[PDB]
């Protein structure tokens, strides 16, 4: 940074929060960012002995390296990292009790991350012309 | 009235005008974590917030019910778009995009699951690229919160404070697929969304029902088709300039961003306490007085959440009303033409079409617009033969070449009087022009 | 020239540029337009 | 931000006085001798003079105090051509 | 509220305490002009608010659509018009 | 009251939005009344 | 005096919040009624 | 005792305002549902 004059050592936002500073000893400048905070979207089925967890908008590398390690299988879905559910987006269901958003569903037999397609066209093989 | 005739301006030429109408059928699904919003990470606040008990359970429950109402509403809108849609498996939108000189290439996206999420029309692409915070926009913005970027996205600050917008249960790509299916259902057999007849014939019969003779319609078919796709092009080009429908779409995103930012600003209100920061209170005071200051912040933040939840309940009630209106417009303007005059936009409504839009549906209403007029003398009825009364059907009686003839009320084309364009009466009403020489 | 004016405890809208320099300011209670500028926290309020 | 600021739309007063030999006794009374109250904001012209094309900076010295007697501290802000000498002392101030 | 009236209007107390009703963007006189225009649009040519036909004929065709033969309906035109204006007078007198 | 922050700004903003909805609704009702209305310039209140 | 004035500020702000919530709810019914009135104009006055 | 009871009164009254606001919203939805039911009676049951 180049905005600190001789008498300045703290950077403030419009709300009065400290968002950056210049160290008085080393003169090195740093930006301050809030630590990650969020929720876990857990999908549960009454017949299951476990949960399907969705860390919304988080990559699985980020969850395992910076939130918590786990032994459950995982994959990067469109909605975020999904734990304890098989990636089966090529499969579809017309009814869904665990709707995760953006046309995605959690289906329990294990849990399956499946596309949600509540409506489809009635097809006929008649000529178009 | 001179004699038994009145002066009326009857159209001598016409065009088709297209009108946009955005109806909001959905809104961003805002979720608050009441515990994380009120108390952040601070154990001294969480201990006190537990003594307010069910206030956070009520905030969470009311927003979960509100989001459930939005999800149910989106499913009802999608069910309405796909209701009765039957398509041929031989339909390939890459080759099949125009019929009877009417072009729907811009209104129709790729059809079938082989495309994946690419089932969005050129019209919908052009309408979605002007709105940053759509469902995919929110997902991409929240994905970037842990990307290590120096940019302080306001959505990232809101989400870290427990304020996050969840994606709708059906993606806007699925809804665009449903609007695409509803649109092609009008262009090809079995025409399941166009009264079971070809689209050009449905447009012709709808224009004829306004009081236009079929003789000019079946000879000006090229002019009608060109006026129709020109009206569609006018609608598409209207989004490149300040537009009321695009402004209405952007108002949904702007009002939501303003409400969420206003809710986040409550975390910086002191509410009469020494500071709005829990860290400053806990670093200045011991538990006997820190609890007093923290209680002031808890009451202020919970009051702000009750106010936001009351505003959200009111806004979602307006969205349910708008979604009910959009479902009614789909059923009574696109899939069919209900006998309601100004329901499907203003003017002489011919037909309507629907396209997906961020948080709603965009309807294109096509109307019969007169270009030039001829002032003529009309008779609303005639007394003929043995005092038998006749009234014109969707038209007027005209003295053309000193002989009584009929013309449609919406297009000047004098044609012979017959049982096809007349309502008979055994007795003629007073003031009906006397014409013993007719029929 | 030595121009002087009294000071008092006043609320001001201070605008800082991308390099931290105060480029503009508004005395909130000085006039009706200044009150609109401070209410909207902007130098050029929207037409309204 | 709330701080010690001038009132916008108010009037500045040019209290600078230049003399050659004679000093008017009226220059040392109201309204020149002004009340301090909370404080003042000064906009001072740097009178840039030249001797043998060499630049020299001059401007009026300001004194801030109460009774201006050596029983009291008087603050003085005085320029010395690029050096701003600021002192606060029990000065025995002149009448003029 | 600024008049020399001895009567204490509760609205003036509310307005002085910050609670005030602002007038609508369109005056009720403008809306009355619009309802008047919508009403005369059914009486005279081109009958733009009466399906493009005279108001009496629109009343007659509307009554015929309920299952009333056109014969008694056009032979009793004055009785229908008097019944219609008597219904309108009954609505007006109902406000008393 | 200034230490409460945005409470009065929120109250004014919600009432301004409510009044904007009432104004927009009145314009829509007026547009609906006047839609498609064509009158002759020969109409006179004192004769017709 | 600050303690007493603070109790009045909290009561008066709570009252305004309650009034604003009621006003939003009532304007929703006004919008519903205006929609019904526009529909009645179009489908009972301008046409049948 | 007055201080402790005032905390309970403010909490119980705040919760009563929240319940009243929720009830107003729910009854507005019931009015919309009843209007739809009257339309269905008139246009599906008594006529088509
Ligand atoms: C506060 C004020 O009003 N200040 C002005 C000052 C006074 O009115 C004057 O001092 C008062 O006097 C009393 C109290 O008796 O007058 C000045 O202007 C003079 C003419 O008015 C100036 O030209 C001088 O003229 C000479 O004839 C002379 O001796 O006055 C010769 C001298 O060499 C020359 N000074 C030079 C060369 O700077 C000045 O300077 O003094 C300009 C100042 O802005
Ligand atoms: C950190 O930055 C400050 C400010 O530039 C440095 O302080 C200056 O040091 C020089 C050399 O001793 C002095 O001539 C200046 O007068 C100092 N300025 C001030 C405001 O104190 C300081 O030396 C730097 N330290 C490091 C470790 O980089
Ligand atoms: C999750 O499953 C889907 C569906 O099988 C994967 O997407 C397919 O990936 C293959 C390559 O391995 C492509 O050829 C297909 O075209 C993709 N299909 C679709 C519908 O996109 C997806 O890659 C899987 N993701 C993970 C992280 O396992
Ligand atoms: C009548 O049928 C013909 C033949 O199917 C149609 O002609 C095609 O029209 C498209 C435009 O929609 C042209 O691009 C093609 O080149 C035409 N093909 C041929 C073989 O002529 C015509 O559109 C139909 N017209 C109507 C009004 O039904
Ligand atoms: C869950 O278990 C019950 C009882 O065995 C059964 O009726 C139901 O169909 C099961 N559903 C699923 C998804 O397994
Ligand atoms: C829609 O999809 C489901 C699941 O693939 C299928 O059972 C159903 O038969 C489909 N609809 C039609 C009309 O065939
Ligand atoms: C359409 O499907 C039916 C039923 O399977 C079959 O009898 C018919 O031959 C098919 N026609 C074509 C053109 O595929
Ligand atoms: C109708 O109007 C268009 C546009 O002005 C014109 O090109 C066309 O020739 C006109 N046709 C008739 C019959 O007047
Ligand atoms: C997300 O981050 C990438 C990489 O910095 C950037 O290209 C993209 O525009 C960002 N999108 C959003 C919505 O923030």
């Amino acid at each position: 940074a180049v905005y600190y004059n001789s008498w300045q050592n703290l950077l403030y936002d419009s709300n009065g929060n400290i968002i950056g500073f210049k160290d008085f000893v080393t003169n090195k400048t740093y930006n301050i960012f809030p630590c990650y905070a969020g929720r876990v979207s857990a999908a549960f089925h009454q017949n299951a002995s476990s949960l399907a967890l969705l860390y919304r908008n988080l990559k699985c590398s980020y969850v395992l390296n910076n939130i918590s390690l786990t032994t459950q299988p995982y994959f990067d879905s469109y909605l975020g990292c999904v734990f304890n559910a098989d990636n089966l987006t090529d499969y579809s269901v017309s009814s869904c009790a665990l709707r995760m958003g953006s046309g995605f569903c959690v289906d329990y037999n294990s849990y399956r991350f499946v596309t949600f397609e509540p409506f489809n066209v009635s097809f006929v093989n008649d000529s178009i012309e | 009235s001179v004699g038994g005739l009145y002066e009326i301006k009857i159209p001598t030429n016409f065009t088709i005008v297209g009108q946009e109408e955005f109806i909001q059928t959905n809104s961003p699904k805002v979720t608050i974590d009441c515990s994380l919003f009120v108390c952040s990470n601070y154990a001294a606040c969480h201990d006190l917030l537990s003594e307010y008990g069910t206030f956070c359970d009520n905030i969470n429950s009311i927003l979960d019910e509100v989001n459930g109402l939005l999800d149910t509403t989106q499913l009802h809108v999608a069910d309405t778009l796909m209701q009765g849609v039957t398509l041929s498996s031989n339909l390939n939108t890459n080759l099949h995009f125009d019929v009877d000189n009417i072009n729907f290439k811009s209104l129709v996206g790729c059809l079938g699951p082989h495309c994946g999420s690419s089932s969005r029309s050129f019209f919908e692409d052009l309408l979605f690229d002007k709105v940053k915070l759509s469902d995919v926009g929110f997902v991409e913005a929240y994905n970037n919160c842990t990307g290590g970027s120096e940019i302080r996205d306001l959505l990232c600050v809101q989400s870290f404070n427990g304020i996050k917008v969840l994606p709708p249960i059906l993606s806007e790509s699925q809804i665009s697929g449903y609007t695409t299916a509803a649109t092609v259902a009008a262009m090809f057999p079995p025409w399941s969304a166009a009264a079971g007849i070809p689209f050009s014939l449905n447009v012709q019969y709808r224009i004829n029902g306004l009081g236009v003779t079929m003789d000019v319609l079946n000879k000006n078919q090229k002019l009608i088709a060109t006026a129709f796709n020109n009206a569609l092009l006018s609608i598409q080009n209207g989004f490149s300039a300040p537009n009321s429908a695009l402004a209405k779409i952007q108002s949904v995103v702007n009002s939501n961003a303003q409400a969420l930012n206003s809710l986040l600003q409550q975390l910086f209100n002191k509410f009469g306490a020494i500071s709005s920061s829990l860290q400053e209170i806990l670093s200045r005071l011991d538990p006997p007085e820190a609890q007093v200051q923290i209680d002031r912040l808890i009451n202020g933040r919970l009051t702000a959440l009750n106010a936001y939840v009351s505003q959200q309940l009111s806004d979602i009630s307006l969205v349910k009303f708008g979604a009910a209106l959009a479902m009614e417009k789909v059923n009574e303007c696109v899939k069919s033409q209900s006998p309601r005059i100004n329901f499907c936009g203003n003017g002489n409504h011919i037909l309507s079409l629907v396209q997906n839009a961020p948080y709603g549906l965009l309807f294109m209403h096509f109307s019969y617009k007169p270009i030039s007029f001829k002032t003529v003398l009309v008779s609303p009825g005639l007394c003929i033969s043995g005092d038998v009364g006749i009234a014109p059907k969707q038209g007027y009686f005209i003295k053309h070449n000193d002989h009584w003839m009929f013309t449609g009320s919406s297009y000047y084309y004098p044609e012979p009087i017959s049982d096809k364009n007349v309502v008979f009466m055994n007795t003629c009403s007073v003031n009906f022009t006397k014409a013993p020489l007719v029929y | 020239q030595y121009w002087v004016t009294p000071l008092s405890k006043r609320q001001y809208l201070l605008k800082f540029d991308n390099r931290g320099v105060i480029t503009n300011a508004v005395d909130c209670s000085s006039s009706f337009f200044s009150e609109i500028q401070c209410k909207t926290k902007s130098l050029l309020p929207n037409t309204g | 931000f709330t701080g010690y600021f001038p009132k916008s739309g108010a009037n500045f007063r040019d209290l600078s006085l230049k003399g050659t030999t004679y000093l008017s006794t009226l220059w040392y009374q109201k309204p020149f001798l002004s009340d301090f109250n909370n404080g003042i904001f000064s906009r001072v012209k740097n009178t840039k003079l030249y001797v043998n094309k060499t630049l020299y900076s001059e401007f009026s010295t300001i004194v801030i105090g109460s009774v201006f007697i050596n029983n009291s501290y008087t603050i003085v802000v005085q320029p010395h051509n690029g050096v701003l000498e600021i002192t606060a002392c029990q000065y025995t101030m002149c009448e003029y």
